[PDB]
């Protein structure tokens, strides 16, 4: 990974919230770091760019400048101020690393931000093993269940990543200012259970990872 | 002199080249934005060429840009009067 | 990439006319447009280079027009020899690009077709096939409806007809009718006809041939 | 502030297929765009630079056509792992702008 | 004749070909060589340029590249290689002589490629003579019926083309993987058969040329 | 120098004409890509007229256009050097 942001920030409306982009690999002297915001549904927004090393940074034109840029030289990481929030300010946003010569080569992998008064909540993760009478099939199909977290998202993997074959993630509902989604895999009804399967479900809002292994129903 | 001259000429397309970006990126419209081209350009400038590609439009672009004239026209009105020297030496003798 | 837009596609004409086809590019080229003709069947062929200039040994009807976005090609006078499509093609940017192409037709007046019936050879019967073909040769308008005929009894099978596209020496159209059967379904039938209603004949030119 | 201005807005296509992404800018910026595949819940990731040039890793279906006004995204063959959004920027003239975005299914 | 290239080639789908166009005349060193592609019933499509002598090729951006440009710099002949072909590929093939200058003066007659994977097949000429009691106007009229070959295409001449003042040939029409056309010549009453007549039907594909006198019915 | 710095610019002016065609042909949009053309814009280049008729967009292109104003302008700054002595020694004697 070279650029490389946190996760999700969780933003009470009309405070303030500083976002991180700490870039491993090169350093060059002329590169630039810009910032790319996506509304949920829509396309990219560029925000501004910042040459870190000489100081200055270049703001959109167009849009309500909130927000502000900086830098730490010789710490290869650099920041970018949102001050005073709406909700018409949540979503995800990216660094990206130019050249200098018009492309944005390296992209980070995305701070999603949501400005709500609410509280946040850890999740509740259930595993979801067959029924004790269900005809196998070849293949076999088993989930695990995240309930009642806030704010999103949440990284849902399967035996931490080994088992990426026959994976659905599915999109999270709102209710009541608390979230749920679902997981889905898929393996041959040889293997399992005499392989164990587990899904693990980070949730960088809270700062909370949980393991779940799909075992069957004892 | 010998590659005196020379050597001056490129320290100021490149400072040209590297300024010009740092001074015309934030201005709306400006051409003059990536590092390859903005070298280009300052070639374009050192050389009297007035091609028409690029050209500042901030102040300051057209700050650096004067430099790059007064700094290249004077390098390049001693490099060329440096490589007419040798190559005619060269094929007079 | 330049786009070169030739309006009209096809253009009718009157023998002895002026004809002028536009081109129209999707910016400016200045002059380096060039224009070539292709006939049916043959290579194309330069006709003006740099949207004006002429070539040595092409008729002086042909005279080069226009400069910046419009173009044209134009031919004081006209005659047969000239059906045929026209492209125009700019080498002022790359990639050098194309037109879309104009075809040229001539209204002449209204000619009956010439009709011929031909019994399949001997050479072809002595293999396992005797197919009949019957030629309609210059007629204009184009459109005509052949007829096939067995003893008097209309035939609707084994019929492979194709027209010519217009000619170029007389501006009319031609056209051919394979008859495919087999040798051992000729010899049991008697009489063959080639049955042709065109616009010039309210009575129909009738052609045929009996074996026996 | 340069308008890039993609139709159609979705696409439609049967695998194994050629598939064109038609890019129009709002003015001559001559080669300088760039695209960039988002799938779902990804970041984004060049694709072609400089409206031509393939990147180091991308799949050789992905072709860079066009120059001018008028640009061209092309994939020469699809296969169920090219389902995204599609994004184009032009670098042309400050300040650097986006796409409003193709998305492909199959 | 100046550029001067193959009659028609067949290429199994899927397989390769190679393209020849070799060239009389001057062979300049700022000559260039280009190959433009016209497809049935279109316009003129180019794919491409070579310089010979120096030796670069550059190719049309906006077509699936499928072929490379080569040249013999001391034989005049210039090459070109269509790699694993469908029958969307399926065209005439024209090389041209620019001089530099930005105009195609000289062209070739043109290759005519088909993709298919059926048999090459010679043509079988019959000839077409009159009817025993057809009444004899001032012109006559009689033909040669090419009958059941492949690939594409046939040159048709009368008299080995010492006659071509009256001729029409057919467009060929397609029956089961195997092709169909005639022609027409006329001439005076008066002269045939007291002036011999004969089509010769060449047929690149298969390298066969054919000869058949259209004698009256014995 | 009598004609000598003069023959010099006049192979840069043909092969910076043959190569600048070279070079552009292959890049889209290139304007500089007949032999005609190429070669009037390598004299807008010697000399550094920058009427703003061609000029090079591909890399190499620019490298070859970089030559002739070295090449030339130094050729130029001889030519010119030698055009305005024997002129003004012809009128002045």
């Amino acid at each position: 990974v070279q650029l490389q942001q946190p996760g999700a920030e969780l933003v009470k409306p009309g405070a303030s919230v500083k976002l991180s982009c700490k870039a491993s690999g090169y350093t060059f002297t002329s590169d630039w770091i810009h910032w790319v915001k996506q509304r949920p549904g829509h396309g990219l927004e560029w925000i501004g760019e910042i040459i870190p090393s000489y100081g200055r940074a270049n703001y959109n034109e167009k849009i309500q400048k909130k927000a502000t840029l900086t830098a730490d030289k010789s710490s290869s990481t650099a920041f970018m101020q949102l001050s005073s929030l709406t909700s018409e300010d949540s979503a995800v946003y990216y660094c990206a690393r130019e050249r200098g010569d018009g492309y944005f080569a390296v992209w980070g992998a995305g701070t999603t931000v949501t400005v709500s008064s609410a509280k946040t909540t850890p999740p509740s993760v259930y595993p979801l093993a067959p029924g004790s009478a269900a005809q196998t099939n070849s293949m076999v199909t088993l989930g695990c269940l995240v309930k009642g977290y806030f704010p999103e998202p949440v990284t849902v993997t399967w035996n931490s990543g080994s088992l990426s074959s026959g994976v659905h993630t599915f999109p999270a509902v709102l209710q009541s200012d608390l979230y749920t989604l679902s997981s889905s895999v898929t393996v041959p009804s040889s293997s399992w259970p005499s392989e164990t399967v587990t899904c693990n479900v980070a949730h960088p809002a809270s700062s909370t990872k949980v393991d779940k292994k799909i075992v069957p129903r004892d | 002199a010998a590659g005196a001259a020379t050597v001056l000429l490129v320290i100021v397309l490149l400072a040209g080249s590297y300024l010009a970006v740092l001074a015309e990126r934030g201005a709306p419209g400006a051409q003059l934005i990536t590092y390859p081209r903005a070298l280009w350009w300052s070639v374009e400038t050192a050389t009297t060429v007035g091609y028409g590609d690029l050209y500042p439009v901030t102040l300051w672009g057209r700050l650096v840009a004067v430099v790059v004239m007064v700094a290249g026209i004077t390098s390049f009105g001693l490099v060329t009067a440096a490589l007419a020297t040798w190559f005619v030496g060269r094929e007079q003798e | 990439d330049i786009l070169l837009t030739q309006s009209p596609a096809i253009l009718s004409v009157s023998p002895g006319e002026r004809v002028s086809f536009s081109c129209r590019a999707s910016q400016s080229i200045g002059t380096d447009i060039h224009w070539y003709q292709q006939r049916t069947n043959g290579s194309p062929r330069l006709l003006i280079k740099y949207a004006s200039e002429s070539i040595s040994g092409i008729p002086s009807r042909f005279s080069g027009s226009g400069s910046g976005t419009d173009f044209t090609l134009s031919i004081n006078s006209v005659e047969s020899e000239d059906i045929a499509n026209y492209y125009c093609q700019q080498s002022n940017r790359w990639p050098f690009t194309f037109g879309s192409g104009t075809k040229l037709e001539i209204k002449r007046a209204d000619a009956a077709p010439t009709v011929s019936i031909f019994p399949p050879s001997s050479e072809q019967l002595t293999s396992g096939g005797a197919s009949v073909v019957c030629f309609l040769n210059n007629f204009y308008p184009k459109d005509i409806n052949v007829k096939w005929k067995i003893d008097g009894s209309e035939r609707q099978n084994g019929v492979l007809n194709s027209w010519t596209d217009q000619d170029s020496k007389d501006s009319t159209y031609s056209m051919s009718s394979t008859l495919t059967l087999t040798k051992d379904e000729y010899e049991r039938h008697n009489s063959y006809t080639c049955e042709a209603t065109h616009k010039t004949s309210t009575s129909p030119i009738v052609k045929s041939f009996n074996r026996n």
